[PDB]
């Protein structure tokens, strides 16, 4: 079926971190947190809270975007979760 | 223009012209100019500059090292604003005030400011004070205190972060022969609230004329019609179940009790749904208000 | 085809209106306004702001559940423009 | 109060877009978010976004200096969009 | 008091013309409105006219500077045309 | 059928923008706001509200007009909902 | 005639000759002159020049910099007029009044007025005042108060644009062989309620009789008819259903509780519907007032 | 053509009389004011002031309704001139 | 007190005279009318007369002067004719 005029959401995400209650009111103006992921490593684009694309960042006229090096394989989905 | 965004990379480009900002700049240059004669009992000359809208750190990395750093409250606007002294401004306003006529080389070698020094300092920051706060009247009455001096740039941190853009208004100053130059540097968020009145000043008669203005605003606004829409339900589904889907088929829902009515997204009010006339009608139980 | 999945948001609207900002403030506690679609009218079905289907309310084994009476078409789109 | 553990998320920008340009994607497709380069990142928990705040690199590692927290009016001027 | 956005427009002028013209429309056909060059632009809210003000061109982009708000005697006088 | 000396309306949009209801309530006297198009794009041509022809412009003994340039396709209707 | 429109052409023709605004500035003219001689002791004689009813912004850019440039309220008309004080005229009156006979060549470089300057622009602005009130009061009686005074063309904004049209009056006053300018600068909307008085001023005998005037013009225009319009009803459609419209088809409509009554176009007032006598007949409820 | 939609603006006025300046400013509150328009005589139908048909109220189902009796001709426009 | 326009007509004179001279009438028919040259022309609402006045040229467009309101009794002596 070709239903599919449809709209999606796209987000991309600089990196990720666990980090508990205590911290987070521990963190002030100005506070700077590392993030896990190293610098240099593709960016994560999901859809909706979905990932399928892996991605480095890219900046197209003063325009945010990332040049994908990495979309479709589920094998690696388990570590992730 | 397919570059690699790299971090520290702070092309920030707001661009603005801020007319009344410029305005309380010569305003305050005069009352600066007409304060520096009385006490210096000589007549400078204050040249404003063009006022630069530049970051933070890139406004530190080209103030002379020792400085005059002056930090003072922009009452009731949240947040500090600076003054800049410079050090040959400094030694020029001492040597005329200690008996020296100004004809000897400014040998600026770079050292602090004596207590003696910082007396001085004291004295023609509060005029400048004074001057601005009079200048800004005009426009704006605001309060402006004294905080702390400073030796510096790494003394103040005057915003948040070094990349945060921040509004620098140069004033070069001539007497006879010897020149100076001091800055005043307020961070752009001091002025975000008031962005509007800053960027244009083409108005002289509005004490209640604004008042009047904003009546009439509201009253001819309120007769403009809006988009509606209440979201009866939220079902999530998936793409492989959008792409099979079929007329007939059931979707199961939570039981809507609360209908919410949104325009452009944007909720407006919770309600309850019912029937009337025919046709669908909601009674609004509460208006979304924060 | 890796798009099988891909998480979306379905939302029905209850109805629409015209209506303007004086009486708009001037809602009240217990206040009825109307919308316009008919009791009966299937109500619509949108996907990101966007047309998918036409959808009634129906009892299901007392779980109210939309059933769906029709879905788009480019053309009823147009219609509806 | 509670000493829970959270995942933090940095949200580089969001997209608005049809699945056109997602079937359409590759290895080198371009792609433009809707955050322009400059304007803080978005600092999200458990995807709620709270807090805004600038990147930087720190030791190789990617990290944010939160520069403000925000507010339901932005909070919703992002949202209707 | 509410946080809603409106969808603002900016009116060149009016235009009361029969059919004959609009059928007789081409790519090169010259078309008169009914304000004159000079009199400032109208400023509608919804489509609501409000406002007048003149146009100026700002960094290559349309802005306009409104003059004033307009009356009712004004509105009306407009309208009755 | 040719029932068709009917009378029309004809109108010109300078520009649009989306805009709250607080920067409208902080717009006062000589306040300028800046238009999504970009100055020498051609002017929207509405009938009643209803968009057909785009065109840019023109002066005409004092008099303004617009030099229509497209008028007709609907392929470009989607887009500007 | 076709060429294509661009912003910043304000191609602004608005022609009109206010013939009671000449008289009150020939009337203004003999009163500063009079006023002039009482305070210099010498006799000027002052020239009124033409009427340039010119944008804002082509008035400034004619303005000689730096000039006295004061804030006047001209009370009730809601908005400020601007007096200008040429430099040279300044600098006569002030050559005159404090020991120059004024044989001296005037040396204009440019620069601002003194305290003593500028109280001298006090003193015979206010004699400017009041002239310009006795000349005014013959036609209409207004309240004017000085508001302040400026150097600069962008000190003063007097328009909410530049290029709001605005009427400038100059004057050439004469002392001996000493030449000066002066200028008086209202905004046209200054004007626009007494346009209709400033065009014509042909009327001398009109305390009461224009309250006659008026009597009889109202009392006579009592007998004119009018084109009493009520739309019954309101019915949105699409021109393919005009096209296909046949007699016979019915048109849904929502009820009309309230028939509006409009004269071309205009809302007279709300009423309920009827029949009487066998014609349809509308019962009053409220007339349109807002 | 493609001018099949073309949202256009029907009116039906109820009646006209002549009348002036005096019994004009003397209504009153409950004041009948009777039209030309006998009772029982088809209203007339206007668009954008201009003769389109001429319709009389029928009563359809407890929805009263216009029912078009007849749709002009340049002749009775011409007489009706 | 009300706010509604009316359609003023000046009129030049009055003639009175048979059908004769109608049906006579061609182009270059010398035709004379009640008034003689000079005296002012009649200023009529919405065909009322209420006034008399000059008739000048300004800006090559006609206007006239009013130079009074008239009389009932003058009303009646120049209906009596």
């Amino acid at each position: 079926d070709l239903i599919m005029d449809i709209p999606v959401k796209l987000t991309v995400e600089l990196g990720r971190t666990r980090m508990t209650i205590k911290e987070l009111l521990r963190l002030t103006q100005g506070s700077v947190v590392a993030l896990d992921g190293l610098a240099g490593e593709p960016l994560d684009i999901l859809i909706n809270g979905y990932l399928i694309a892996q991605g480095e960042v890219v900046v197209v006229a003063d325009k945010y975007g990332v040049r994908i090096t990495d979309i479709i394989t589920p094998s690696e989905r388990m570590r992730r979760l | 223009d397919i570059r690699p965004y790299d971090p520290n990379t702070q092309r920030r480009v707001v661009r603005e012209r801020l007319q009344a900002l410029e305005i309380i700049n010569e305003r305050f240059a005069r009352q600066f100019r007409m304060g520096l004669f009385n006490l210096l009992r000589r007549s400078p000359d204050i040249t404003v500059g063009a006022i630069r809208i530049q970051p933070y750190h890139e406004f530190a990395r080209n103030l002379p090292v020792p400085t005059n750093l002056n930090l003072i409250h922009l009452k009731p606007l949240r947040g500090t604003g600076l003054v800049v002294f410079s050090p040959s401004l400094v030694f020029i306003a001492v040597d005329n005030l200690f008996g020296g006529d100004g004809r000897f080389p400014t040998k600026v070698e770079g050292r602090e400011f004596t207590h003696t020094e910082q007396r001085v300092i004291n004295r023609m920051l509060k005029l400048a004070l004074e001057g601005y706060s009079d200048a800004w009247k005009a426009i704006n009455p605001l309060e402006v205190e004294y905080v702390r001096s400073e030796m510096q740039v790494k003394f103040t941190n005057i915003t948040t972060s070094p990349n945060d853009i921040v509004v620098n208004t140069p004033f070069h100053v001539e007497i006879g022969n010897l020149t100076g130059e001091f800055n005043i540097c307020l961070p752009f968020s001091m002025i975000e609230p008031l962005r509007e009145l800053l960027v244009n000043p083409p108005l002289e008669n509005s004490r209640h004329e604004d008042q009047n203005w904003r009546d009439n605003l509201v009253r001819q606004v309120q007769h403009s019609e809006l988009e509606l829409v209440a979201n009866f339900a939220d079902i999530p589904l998936r793409l492989s179940q959008i792409l099979k889907l079929k007329p007939g088929d059931v979707l199961p829902i939570e039981k809507p009790d609360r209908i919410i009515a949104h325009v452009d997204g944007v909720p407006v009010l919770t309600s309850q749904y019912g029937t009337v006339n025919g046709q669908y009608a909601l009674r609004v139980e509460h208006l979304i208000n924060p």
